[PDB]
Parts: C-alpha cells; structure tokens; sequence
C-alpha cells in the first residue's frame, strides 16, 4: 500500500531497537549440553546395523 | 523480563507505566518514543493474551497495526489467538496476510503449516516447510528441515500397510534428523527426532537411552517424557510411565489432556490400577464422548474389571450386580459404537470382537447374583455362635 | 453477608474422588435451602444450607458409573441426578431415600437442569438430543433434536420459556420448552461447550467453551451481545445469579470466575479449590455460589449484593 | 488363539515443533 | 537392574538449621517427576555444591552395571564396568529405618527410606511404589550426578 509501505523502515526501526534472544532456530538449541559426541557414538552402532553388518 | 520470569503483574505494572511514562518522553523524539510504546504495546499484548485480557490483546495488537501497520508480529499474533480459539480458518487467514506483506516469513509459514499438520495435510503443510529452505534469508533454518523430518515421522504415525512406504519416509526423516544434529550439537529435536525414527525401526533400547539423554538437557518437552513413558510401557515397568504420566498431566496441561489420559489409561491398565484405568477412561469420556476410541477403551475395562469378579466366586453381591450392569452397559456400548461408531479412528473387527466376550460373560453372570446371597447368610451363624459363648461367659 | 468475595463453607474429602456436579435448591414447604452433590464414585450427597452452613444430612447410594450431574426442584422436595451410564435418579430429601431410576439408555443423560418450575427435568444426549424427564412420570415425555453433534451442555431459562443447550461441535441451540421447538441454532464456539446459562430476566444466554472464552448472547433475538475473555483454561460450568446482575464461571484451571454483567468485567476470581471446578451454581436469591470439583471438596462462596 | 488386545490407543513417537517463541522484545 | 530408585533432584536448602560440621552440610532436595523429598548429607569440602544445584539422583543396590549385587567391601582391585565410572558422586550405606503412614487399620501411602552413608545420614521420602527396591538393613549406592545444564 502506498501510505503503509513507507512505514516499512519505522517498523525496521522499531525491530532495530527491540531484541528477543528465543527464536525458531534458538528454540530448538539446549540450555548447555551438546548431544553430538553421544548421539553419534549410538549411530556408530546404529548405522553398522542399518548397513546390515 | 518479568514476563519472562512469569511475573505478570509486574509486565502489566512496568508495561502500563513505561506507556504512561513515554507519553512524556515522547516530548523530545516523538518517533523514538512511537516506536518504543509499540515494543510496550506489543510487549503489554502478549501478556495480556498470557493473562487473558484479550479485549486488549486484539486493542493493543490493532492499535500497533494502526499507527505501525507493517508489524508482522501483530498479524501472527491475531492469527495465533483465532488458534487459540481453535479457530484454524481465522488463524490462517491472519498468518496468510503475514505471508503477503512479507512472503519469505518464516513463521507465518510454519503456522499456517502447523493448521495443516494439524489437519494431516501432510503434502500442503510441506509445502510452507520446503519453501522457507530454498530462500537465503531462511537458507539455513533448521526448523523448517526438522519440520520435514516431522512430516515424515507424522506420516509414520498413519498405517500403511505397505511398510515400504512408511521406511521410505524413515529414511528421509532419518536423513534430516542425522544432518541437523551434526551442524548443531544442541539441536534438542534433531536428536529426538533420531530417536522417534530408531523407535518407530523398532530401536527402543538405543531409543530410549537417547530420549534420557534429551531429557537431561531440558524437562519441558513431553514429547521426551511420553517417548520415556512408551517403552517404560513396551518394556512393562508400569509404575514409572504411570508416574511420568501423573506428573505430565499436572505439570503440562491446564485441562486433562485426552492423550495423556489414553497413554495413562494403557499404562494403568497393565499396572494393576484397574481401578483408576476405570476412573481415567471414565473421566476421558466425560471429557470426549463422542470420541468412539475412548468409549471403546471405557467398555474394555468395564470388561476387564468384571472378568476379574465374574471368575471368584468369592466375590460379592454389590460387585456382581455392578459387575452385570457395567458389563451390560459395555456390551451396549460395542453395540452402540458398531451402529454410532466412528469408522475412521479404529478398526470395525475390534469393537465387533469385544461385544462377543461381553455377551458371553454376561450370560454367565446372572449365576453369580443367585450365588452372592449365600456368602452373605454363612457368616451369620458364627456370630449366633459368639453371642451364646458370651452369654456362656 | 460479605461485601467482598470469600469462601463462606468449606467441606473437605466428601468423595472418593471428582465431584463433579452441584446444585442449590430452595424447598417451598419448609422455606429452607438444600444443597445436593454428584460424584464419580456413585454417591449422591445432600447437605442442608442452615444458618450459612451446610448441613450433612443424607448419602444417596445407587448410581454405577459416576454422578454426571445434578439439580434440585425449586418446587419440590426432590433432587436428581444423572450418570454415565444414562440412567437418572430421583432422591427424596426429606427421607434420603432414592424415589425413581430412570433407564434410558446409553446415551440418553449427561449434564442435568430442572424448570424453573422444576416439574420437568432436561438432559443432554450424545445423539445431538435434549431429552425432558417428567419428576413424576419418570419417562422420557419428549425429545429435542439439534441435529448435531453430543450436547455437553444444557440449561433452562428461569422464565421457563427457553432450554438452552451447547454442543461438542461448538454450535448453540435454543429450545421452546412449551412447543419443542428448535428457536435458535448459533454458531457459538468454534470449540466444544461444556457449559451455558440464562439469565434471570431470560434476555441474555452465558455459553462456556474450552477456548477459554465465555459469549453472552440475546435469547429472543440470537444476535451476538457480547464477548467475554479471562480463563487460562476450558470453562466447566456456568451459572446466572437471580439479582440479574451477575453471572458465576468454573474451569479447568481450577479457577472459579464471577463476572459483572454491565460492566462484562470479572468481578472475582476464587482459587480456594485445589483442583478442576466442574460445577458452579447460585442460591435461589444470588447472594451466593456453591462450587465443587476434582479436588473431591465441596465449597460455598458469599456475594456482595 | 488371537492375540491379546490392548488398550486401544494409536502409536505415536513424535518430536512436535515447539510454540514459536513471540517473546516479549527488549529495548 | 539393581537401581532401587531414580529420579532428578535440585537443592532447595543448605544446613538451614546451621552448619554444625566444617567439611560436611545437610542438603534438603527435591525431585522433578516423582515429586519425591530427600535430606541428604555431603562432604562439602571434597564435592562442594550450592542451593538451587540440580542433580540426577539413582538408588541402586550396587556399583555393576550388571545389577550383580556386590557384597559390601572395599576394594581398590575392581576390574569391572562400574556406573560410578559415569557418575561423579556417590555414597555407600546401610538402611537404617523404613518409615511410612501405616495404621492399625491399614498400610501407608508413603514410604520413608532412612540410609546411613557410613554416618552421613540421608532421607528419600517418597511413595510406597517407588521404595520398592528398598529393604530396611541393606547395602545401596547413591550414584549421583549435578547436571551440567
């Protein structure tokens, strides 16, 4: 819209001054522990099975 | 950051002043100050819909979109309330206007995806997942590549009898959920999701040493405890899933979620609670009557419970009688649902199987009421007994 | 009589388990007021509002499957009670004794309310049906048909004119008593109704929903008076007060929520039960609200008139 | 003989997206 | 098997009553999904923790991750796979009462297991579902763990 659209740069500023640490891709990130080292150690296992070892 | 601490009154309290307080600052850059009584509106909005107050939610929420009508965020948010009132066609049609002031919106995506996982359509809720990685503003979202993982498993959660085609999902599921947890180590749902697809592989010990593991990071995603829950089932300790059911149910919903009460009842059921297996899927019906699954599951333990009076002839009058009219009442209830029944949430062989055993069990329950009054009158004599024995004393 | 809202009563452990249903009646005979309760564990429970107090006078056993609710005639000395198994029970409340059973089947009762006149009796049915049980007669007399899905709730107008009753497909039907006749059919909720009542003065319908929002809606013309905002959780049960001014709610969140009809602001909201509020209910003058629920207590709130 | 019938309930190992976090924005 | 119990568990005080001991303090915790107490006491100075400390908390009768039940001596020869290998605290000792709210007229709801760690006392108070591999007058091990995060 030609009058809505101009304020597309003081909605960026608003987003520019506003902060949230919690988003679609942090939301999934734990609070500390990192999973890789144990869960790659159980595909370790389970992938001699799923190439039938 | 009292909200985030769950102080609500204090976010109104802080909120309402920081509002009050801006029209004053407002004086020296009335922009600046526009702009942060937007963040305090939206801010004050999302408590109020946490409190309740949607009256001034939806007022906050429209207020920002008349002086800042280009905040995406309002759009979600009167969509994510229409949700909320379960309404999934005014939600949709907020969130698709998010979608068309920005199209690579994430979000507005991935909640109109959530209204069509929500309804199954698995291909169409696809389509907002598969759309979001192509672009390189959302090129690395691992939400979206988990969300095709789910899709996948939520497709594995539907029976095809042709189990290829449920493995060929497995596969790309697996594929998903193996590659997210390798770029990001703390990716709590690439682990799950793993987890889920080794579990559904039939991995359940691997499985469920996996979903501990998840669990020790973090106590707030069900999903981990039902997960834990299931194989404490499928590996017969009782006890602890009943537990982990009891705990869910007060920690995680507001309402007696029907689910939870079904995994409970299957639990409780095994763990000798006949008694509040009864009570659970009794209160599950209160709850949901017109889902033909529970009303199934109440008419099973009604067969259950009476199975176990009706073999001992040592059991009495009251629990025969009860024992009757409860297995009467689940005999009408199979027959009930082989005539109301709803077709597309159980197997028709099932609720057809189970009237036959009722029927049965209640032709050889009318002995017992005949039988019951004898146990009764034995006693009586002994005490006749006791009483010229003390009268000897 | 308190100018502020506050427990009045409290009874602890009456049941073995969920109540899961309350009812406040006045007996025209002796001008005395008798409260009657529901429960999972098949007992009914009359106790007797003497002097603010409640009164334990009578255990009414019988049903098999659960009490699912119960209502206490206006006119008469009787109380009944409705159970999952369909069946409905009569209870004598100067004697305690049970007076009739009702077989009707396995979907033929579910939530309960008397006419305001209490000669008849309304019951829910999950074939989308409200069925009137004569006190007397003990028979099904009629039968209203939404032609929708389970109806969960059921309430009568205190004029006697309308019988209102909310379905699990969130739809809102209207009833004349008189002829049987479905007046009103509103779109209401776009989530089960688990609970509605009239108003007093029969002009406005409260309908409860597990959307967490409550809906007043005009009884003789159906259009859409207002909207109302304010559980955290789905709404169990909904009662008008008899001053016309005030309207009761309970819910899941184990919060029970008295809202002001003019201002449609909540007025109080009471937290003294432990557990999911199933029933809420007026005395015959307003002045105050019973309350029961899973925390297997029975709880009697003053208002301010 | 047939199998023994449990409670009927359909199967589900999930791994559902959580809520999209609209958290309160500082300034 | 041989894990007696197992629950998750945070430190909700340190000696409220006063720290009567130098290298030892009463913890008074609470657990997550079983809703179970517990009064436990650590060597503060050798494993120091804080309140509000989380904890994963395993009962078990033995240290083999084989539930072999091992007889009680100490031992510095143990070539075996060992839990406590995977745990970085844990305590040995003697059930030294069994306390719950039984009746005359019936059996109690709840089970309280007393442990003596060699003189450091512990209490899990619980359910009687849980206690169910407790035995008053036997050997357990605490095998426990503070979370990381």
């Amino acid at each position: 819209r030609s009058f809505v659209d101009a304020e597309v740069d003081v909605t960026r500023d608003i987003v520019s001054r506003e902060r949230v640490w919690r988003t679609r891709t942090t939301i999934l990130q734990s609070t500390g522990k990192n999973f890789s080292k144990n869960i790659f150690a159980i595909l370790q296992s389970v992938k001699a099975r799923e190439e039938g070892r | 950051l009292h909200f985030r601490l769950g102080n609500l009154g204090e976010a109104k309290k802080y909120f309402l002043a920081s509002l009050d307080r801006a029209k004053a600052e407002a004086e020296h850059d009335e922009h600046y100050y526009n702009a942060i009584s937007v963040t305090t509106s939206y801010n004050l909005a999302r408590l109020y819909e946490a409190m309740c107050e949607f009256h001034e939610a939806e007022k906050l929420y429209k207020n920002i979109l008349r002086e800042h009508p280009n905040y995406v965020d309002c759009y979600l948010r009167l969509g994510a309330m229409a949700r909320d009132k379960g309404n999934f066609y005014e939600a949709s049609d907020w969130f698709k206007e998010a979608l068309q002031i920005n199209q690579d919106h994430p979000d507005a995506w991935s909640l109109i995806g959530n209204l069509h996982l929500a309804k199954q359509e698995w291909g169409p809720g696809q389509k907002k997942f598969e759309r979001i990685l192509k672009q390189p503003s959302t090129q690395s979202d691992t939400y979206s590549m988990l969300a095709l993982g789910n899709v996948w498993l939520q497709t594995l959660h539907q029976p095809t009898r042709d189990r290829e085609k449920e493995k060929r999902h497995q596969d790309r599921a697996l594929a998903i959920y193996k590659q997210v947890l390798r770029n990001d180590a703390k990716n709590l749902y690439a682990a799950n999701g793993i987890g889920a697809v080794l579990a559904h592989k039939g991995y359940f010990r691997e499985a469920r040493d996996v979903f501990a593991q998840v669990r020790e990071a973090t106590a707030d995603i069900s999903d981990v405890w039902l997960n834990l829950a299931h194989i404490y089932v499928e590996q017969k300790q009782y006890i602890s899933a009943v537990q982990m059911y009891e705990n869910c149910l007060r920690k995680f919903y507001k309402h007696q979620n029907t689910e939870v009460v079904l995994y409970l009842a299957r639990a409780l059921f095994k763990c000798g609670k006949l008694q509040e297996c009864k009570q659970t899927l009794l209160k599950a019906r209160h709850v949901a009557p017109s889902d033909t699954v529970l009303m199934f599951n109440v008419a099973l333990v009604l067969q259950r419970l009476a199975t176990s009076v009706l073999k001992d002839e040592k059991s009495n009058l009251k629990e025969v009688l009860n024992a009757v009219k409860e297995l009467e009442l689940a005999h009408r209830y199979f027959s009930y649902l082989s005539k109301v029944g709803d077709k597309m949430r159980f197997d028709l062989a099932l609720a057809a199987t189970e009237a036959r055993q009722c029927s049965d069990l209640l032709s050889q329950a009318q002995y017992h009421v005949a039988r019951a009054r004898k146990q009764d009158e034995e006693e009586r004599e002994l005490r006749a007994k006791q009483e010229q024995e003390k009268e000897l004393l | 009589m308190t100018n502020q809202y506050g427990i009045l009563f409290k009874q602890e452990q009456a049941h073995d388990d969920a109540i899961w249903s309350v009812a406040w009646g006045t007996n025209k005979k002796e001008n005395s007021e008798t409260v009657v309760t529901g429960s999972l564990d098949d007992l009914v429970k009359v106790w007797k509002w003497r002097d603010e107090r409640l009164d334990l006078q009578w255990s009414l056993e019988g049903h098999q499957l659960g009490v699912v609710s119960v209502d206490i005639s206006h006119t008469l000395p009787i109380a009944a009670s409705s159970s999952l198994d369909a069946h409905i029970r009569l209870w004598d409340l100067e004697n305690g004794k049970q007076i009739k059973s009702i077989d009707a089947g396995p979907v033929d009762a579910w939530t309960l309310a008397f006419s305001p006149d209490s000669q008849y009796l309304a019951t829910g049915t999950h074939v989308g049906k409200v069925n009137i049980f004569g006190v007397e007669s003990g028979k099904k007399e009629y039968s209203l048909d939404t032609r929708g899905k389970f109806i969960l709730s059921i309430a009568y107008s205190p004029d006697g004119k309308y019988l209102a009753s909310g379905a699990i497909d969130g739809i809102i039907n209207i009833f004349d008593i008189a002829t049987g006749k479905l007046l009103h059919t509103l779109e209401g909720h776009a989530m089960p109704i688990r609970s509605l009542t009239f108003s007093p003065d029969s002009q406005l319908l409260v309908t409860a929903s597990d959307d967490g929002y409550i809906k007043i809606y005009d009884v003789q013309h159906a259009n859409l008076a207002g909207t109302l905002s304010g559980h955290a959780s789905w709404v169990l049960n909904v009662a008008f007060c008899p001053d016309d001014t005030h309207f009761v709610s309970s819910s899941s969140d184990k919060s029970v929520k008295v809202w002001d009809v003019g201002t449609r602001t909540c007025v109080h909201t009471f937290f003294d039960h432990q557990d999911q509020v199933w029933g809420v209910k007026y005395n015959g003058n307003g002045s105050k609200i019973v309350s029961v629920g899973d925390d297997q207590e029975i709880h009697i709130y003053d208002c301010p008139i | 003989l047939p199998e023994r019938s449990g409670v009927v309930c359909r199967v589900k190992y999930c791994n559902s997206l959580p809520d999209i976090p609209f958290d309160p924005k500082f300034i | 098997a041989g894990i007696l119990f197992e629950d998750i568990f945070d430190v909700k005080d340190i000696d409220p009553e006063g720290k009567k001991f130098d290298r030892v303090s009463r913890l008074h915790c609470e657990s997550e999904s079983f809703k179970m107490d517990l009064i436990l006491d650590v060597n503060i100075q050798i494993y120091p923790v804080d309140l509000g400390d989380k904890f994963r908390l395993v009962i078990a009768s033995t240290l083999y991750e084989d539930g072999t039940l091992d007889d009680g001596e100490y031992n510095p020869t143990d070539d075996r796979p060992s839990r406590a290998d995977q745990f970085e605290y844990v305590m040995y000792g003697k059930v030294y009462r069994i306390e719950g709210d039984e009746t005359s007229t019936e059996a109690a709801t709840r089970l309280s297991a007393y442990v003596s760690y060699g003189g450091l006392l512990m209490r899990l108070q619980g359910d009687a579902n849980n206690l169910h591999g407790f035995e008053v007058d036997s050997r357990v091990y605490l095998l426990m763990k503070k979370l990381a995060f």
